[PDB]
RNA sequence: AACCCCCGCCGUUAGUUGCCAGCGGUUCGGCCGGGCACUCUAACGGGACUGCCCGCGAAAGCGGGAGGAAGGAGGGGACGACGUCUGGUCAGCAUGGCCCUUACGGCCUGGGCGACACACGUGCUACAAUGCCCACUACAAAGCGAUGCCACCCGGCAACGGGGAGCUAAUCGCAAAAAGGUGGGCCCAGUUCGGAUUGGGGUCUGCAACCCGACCCCAUGAAGCCGGAAUCGCUAGUAAUCGCGGAUCAG
RNA sequence: GCAUGUGGUUUAAUUCGAAGCAACGCGAAGAACCUUACCAGGCCUUGACAUGCUAGGGAACCCGGGUGAAAGCCUGGGGUGCCC
């Protein structure tokens, strides 16, 4: 048995697998902490799980590529998010007006010509 | 203790304390603790006298340091002076020697900024 | 000098490249250099034939020079006499398989660069500056085009004060991509100097 | 603005405790986005505070804020020939910034050698009534009053 | 500076006027336009004219002016001041 | 483009260091792409006629 | 068995070209693993719109190398000639592999 | 430092490798 | 304004050189069998309209919400109207005209655009403890490369040199991402801050590094403890901060 | 402090142009000679380049020496195809 979700956020992609059992999380083999060490947004990825009562109800098989661990953790989170409608198409009620089903459509805007870094422009006295 | 003709910073780490000579930097130092095998981590104040001399001879006799080195260097240019060459004419007039631009900038080599009047 | 070239906008949007090949990094540099000889000789001569759009499709060292032109029998001569003179004068420059065709400019007012030329000619021809440009446009919504516009742009009529002129009609909408418009840059030469000319035609939204 | 007032930035409530105030502080520590630092800066100040004056570090924060939150300010302005520094009351949120703003700004002006340390002290010292935190609060209620001479030009 | 894995450098036409007037125990002023070359110990005591832009400059060659290139003894421009 | 100075770069030189490109179409070697044998003025000017295959106008 | 590599400029011909090819390797005696979209490559050119001084106004061009790749499993002698009697796209360059 | 050459990031900045930045 | 591209969701065609959820084997390396699920990979389509609800309103619109990946144009790009400043360049090219044409035209070696009592305009690194430093430890996107990218191997403290496997490039390589993480050293110091300017030693490109190069190692360790009056940028994945890349080009 | 443009000076020349915002890391998305318009020297004169005209010799062409800073110049030899 396995329930899967599609998790994606800002040039980083994450894959989620929800089996019934414990609450151990393997993200690219490694434990949830041996991959998200002294980092605080870490334990936040699990949030979409704990607003329906099930940390200890399911296991976590994980895979990620791209981005940084935040942008992964947002995707991991968005993965456990989607993953729960494939188990309960009724959990959908609880985790949308709670906001956990959405692609953070936010994205590193393009660097523009004439502008040091897109928005930033060049300083000028003697105006 | 004292070496090269200078009393090195007591209370401080060994490795740092030897930089404080005119013959030694970061490297030539921590390699003289390699080649006299005393823990670089410890303080200059906690040695043995045994472990004092042992760095004294090696450091002093091998390299050229202190008074002798600015002396050699303040001669090695004194050399490049009377030579008539490009580089000597610079150490004299106090303009940079390493070819850097000289319109704008180039301060630390000329002194401070002596201001005039445009037109 | 504020705006943009119309053709170079619809690059594979509502137009097409003339030279349509492939190429490697080794080849593209030289290969193209060639086309700009092909199109320098081909032009320089064919002028009083009214030459328009010059395709140069390419396979394995087979060049494929098509040619759209006002007057196919001033490319030809009598019988097939003068087209041969050139068809090799190109394989004389390439060193390979010149397949130099011919394709008539059916309706001549309904293709810009021609329109541009005859006007730039008419300016070289010491004609009535305005009326040139008026009738220019005139004929274009007379042949049946959606939109017309000509831009005479020199020291005009022989004047020392450099100005510019023009007129137009119909839809001229170069901010609609999906509107096909043809640009014509000409470039008259008269005793007082040099007087570039422009011409835009709309045919239709697609 | 000039088209309407902004809605104000709806922050992520704290990951550990849960206060939205805790958030805005952590960001208001943070420099150059280096947020995994300022989170530790915060959560070591709660190890110090829970263990130097053994109560709930979280409660002291709430109080260390109420106590630097000014209530009147000098919303300066002009007539037509010279301009007057002018007493004005303060918004609900405007407090919550200047609170945390100043709490930090003091902590960096504190003399200690350590990061979460100069937060810990300037968190007790705020919720006492001393330290640079509260000094400034009572300083622009003081320039609210020792400048009350033009509370008719107030807007 | 100049690779040691590739030895010193001197121009041929210039070295030619040196070890022919060396091989005849004489000394004359040489006129060449190379500056790009490294003086060698078999030129010491020669009178050598090097060029800067417009002028051949007097450079009699002594000892410890050894491995330095020629152009170090032939200033290229003129700077005395601004007024 | 001083005419003879397209030619001081056409023919092969005394030593291989002196090998500086130039534009086939105008003879400005100041900003030239050794992929078009062309400069920036040209490359547009031409690209604006679609006379360089696959050269699209960019946007993202 | 026999693998093809199409490298062109359009996205149009390069899809067209490779789908004529994909029909006469089915009728002619071959199962086939389909038309393959590949890691396209971009060479871009950022250039000063102006002749002279006006630098910070700039134009943008992208030359898009488009890579296609189709595999023929079970290549017949009813086949191989059917695909040298199919050749017809103009801006494309074809190549033929075999391991 | 960063304009400093004999160091960790100061190499990386220049782009270079030396005794103070290895090749593993 | 829309039609074009990029990014956001999803469906159709597709399974290599990419991918690994289940099963078989496993030199534990998606390594092999097998599969193309999902990630990706490019081509085409779907979808957002004030459509729904209460309210406000003659209407257009507006405010709050339900559903939705996206909500009132979702973010970003290309896109610049009739005209002005006789704005810009005869130094890309084009050309009226005045002007030289055994000379301003042409070839050449060397010298110069880099000079330096100063002044402004732009940026880099700093002045450091939210840090500097040495180890071990993770997570990127984009682009280039068969006249080149150069895995490893050996020599050297090192730049690099020698030998040499792979790659028409999702298959091989530049490639170390860096701030972050673990562990430890520094303890307010002109400092293990800072990294100028110098002395000497070498490597490389190149006919050739004196003018006038970059890089390595050693020694030198300057100004500056966050900056006068004035003044600049940015309204959200922006500002700041950290690394990678490409063009040009032997360097 | 250094990097880069710039003003002013200096220079045999420091080649050019940019001029309030909208000139100033801008023409330079790569100045050691090259680039190179500049200056000092050694030089070339249908010329590094085009389509030719007339008189006289020469197939094109390829190899070497001498002098030289290089260019340049004086000069030895090999060669003698195509059309009628
Ligand atoms: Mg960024
Ligand atoms: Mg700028
Ligand atoms: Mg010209
Ligand atoms: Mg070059
Ligand atoms: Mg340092
Ligand atoms: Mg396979
Ligand atoms: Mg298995
Ligand atoms: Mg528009
Ligand atoms: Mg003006
Ligand atoms: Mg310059
Ligand atoms: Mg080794
Ligand atoms: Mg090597
Ligand atoms: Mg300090
Ligand atoms: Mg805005
Ligand atoms: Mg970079
Ligand atoms: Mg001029
Ligand atoms: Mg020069
Ligand atoms: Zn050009």
């Amino acid at each position: 048995e396995q329930y899967y979700g599609t998790g994606r956020r800002k040039e980083a992609v994450a894959r989620v697998f929800l089996r019934p059992g414990n609450g151990k999380v393997t993200v690219n083999g490694q434990d949830f902490n041996e991959y998200f060490q002294g980092l605080v947004r870490a334990v936040a990825a699990l949030e979409p799980l704990r607003a329906v009562d099930a940390l200890g109800h399911f296991d976590a098989y994980i895979t990620v590529r791209g981005g940084g661990k935040s942008g992964q953790i947002d995707a991991i989170k968005l993965g456990i998010a989607r993953a729960l409608v494939q188990y309960n198409p009724d959990y959908r009620a609880k985790l949308k007006p709670l906001g956990f089903l959405t692609r953070d459509a936010r994205v590193v805007e393009r660097k523009k010509y004439g502008k040091h870094k897109a928005r930033r422009a060049p300083q000028y006295s003697k105006r | 203790a004292r070496i090269a003709g200078v009393e090195i910073p007591r209370n401080k780490r060994v490795d740092v304390a030897l930089t404080y000579i005119y013959g030694i930097g970061k490297a030539r130092a921590k390699e003289a603790l390699e080649k006299t095998g005393i823990n670089p981590a410890t303080r200059v104040k906690d040695l043995t006298e045994a472990e004092v001399v042992r760095l004294r001879e090696y450091v002093e006799n091998t390299w050229k340091l202190e008074g002798e080195l600015r002396a050699e260097v303040a001669a090695n240019i004194k050399r490049l002076m009377d030579i008539g060459c490009y580089r000597g004419l610079r150490h004299r007039r106090g303009l940079p020697v390493r070819g850097q631009r000289t319109r704008t900038n180039a301060r630390t080599r000329k002194g401070p900024r002596k201001t005039v009047a445009g037109k | 000098g504020n705006k943009i070239h119309p053709i170079g906008f619809r690059l594979g949007i509502t137009r097409d490249w003339e030279s349509r090949w492939y190429a490697g990094k080794k080849q593209y540099r030289h290969l193209l250099l060639e086309d700009q000889r092909i199109r320098g000789l081909l032009e320089k001569e064919l002028y009083s034939a009214g030459l328009a759009r010059v395709d140069i499709e390419r396979a394995a060292d087979n060049v494929a020079v098509t040619v759209h032109v006002a007057k196919p029998g001033v490319v030809i001569g009598r019988g097939g006499e003068r087209i041969r003179v050139l068809r090799e004068e190109l394989a004389k420059l390439t060193g390979k398989n010149v397949a130099l065709n011919v394709q008539e400019v059916q309706n001549p007012n309904l293709s810009a660069p021609l329109v541009a030329q005859r006007v730039a000619e008419q300016i070289e021809r010491r004609f009535a500056v305005r009326r040139a440009i008026k009738q220019a446009v005139q004929r274009v919504m007379e042949s049946g085009a959606k939109g017309a516009k000509v831009i005479v742009s020199g020291r005009i009529g022989g004047a020392e004060q450099a100005r510019t002129e023009w007129a137009a009609q119909g839809r001229v909408p170069l901010h609609t991509l999906r509107a096909n418009i043809d640009y014509g840059f000409a470039l008259a030469r008269t005793t007082y100097g040099v007087l570039g000319v422009k011409a835009y035609i709309f045919l239709g939204e697609v | 603005a000039r088209r309407r007032r902004a809605e104000v930035r709806q922050l992520q409530p704290d990951l550990v405790y849960g206060d939205v105030l805790v958030t805005a502080f952590i960001n208001k520590i943070m420099r150059d986005g280096k947020k995994n630092l300022a989170a530790r800066i915060f959560y070591d100040a709660c190890k110090i505070i829970q263990e130097k004056t053994g109560q709930e570090p979280l409660k002291v924060f709430k109080q260390a804020v109420e106590n630097v939150k000014p209530r009147m300010e000098v919303r300066s302005r002009r007539v037509g020939g010279a301009n007057y520094q002018v007493p004005m009351e303060v918004s609900p949120r405007r407090q919550q910034s200047l609170a945390l703003r100043w709490l930090v700004q003091a902590a960096n002006q504190r003399p200690e050698r350590r990061a979460a340390v100069r937060i810990a002290h300037e968190l007790m010292d705020a919720a006492e009534g001393k330290g640079g935190a509260v000094k400034k609060k009572e300083d622009v209620e003081r320039m609210a009053e020792a400048n009350r001479a033009y509370a008719h030009y107030r807007w | 500076p100049r690779s040691l894995k590739k030895g010193v450098f001197v121009d041929d036409h210039l070295l030619e006027k040196v070890l022919e007037l060396n091989a005849k125990g004489e000394k004359r002023l040489i006129k060449t336009w190379s500056r790009r070359s490294t003086i060698v110990p078999e030129m010491v005591g020669h009178t050598i004219a090097v060029y800067n832009g417009k002028q051949h400059v007097p450079v009699y060659i002594t000892e410890n002016m050894v491995g330095h290139k020629l152009g170090e003894f032939a200033p290229t421009r003129t700077y005395r001041g601004h007024g | 483009a001083r005419k003879a100075l397209i030619e001081k770069a056409k023919r092969t030189p005394k030593f291989k260091v002196r090998a500086y490109t130039r534009c086939v179409r105008c003879g400005r070697a100041r900003s030239v792409y050794r992929f078009f044998g062309l400069c920036r003025i040209c490359l547009r000017e031409l690209a604006h006629k679609g006379q360089l295959p696959g050269v699209r106008k960019a946007s993202w | 068995k026999i693998r093809i590599k199409l490298r062109g400029f359009d996205h149009k011909t390069l899809d067209a070209s490779a789908q004529k090819i994909v029909e006469a390797a089915r009728r002619s005696g071959a199962q086939v693993s389909g038309p393959i979209p590949l890691p396209t490559r971009v060479r871009r050119f950022t250039v000063i719109r102006g002749p002279f001084k006006h630098k910070d106004s700039r134009e943008h061009f992208e030359l898009r190398t488009h890579n296609r790749l189709v595999d023929i499993i079970n290549p017949n002698r009813k086949t191989i000639e059917q695909l040298m009697t199919l050749d017809l796209p103009t801006g494309v360059e074809i190549e033929i592999k075999t391991v | 430092g960063k304009g400093d050459r004999r160091t960790r990031r100061g190499k990386i900045w220049r782009g270079t490798y030396g005794k103070y930045r290895p090749r593993k």
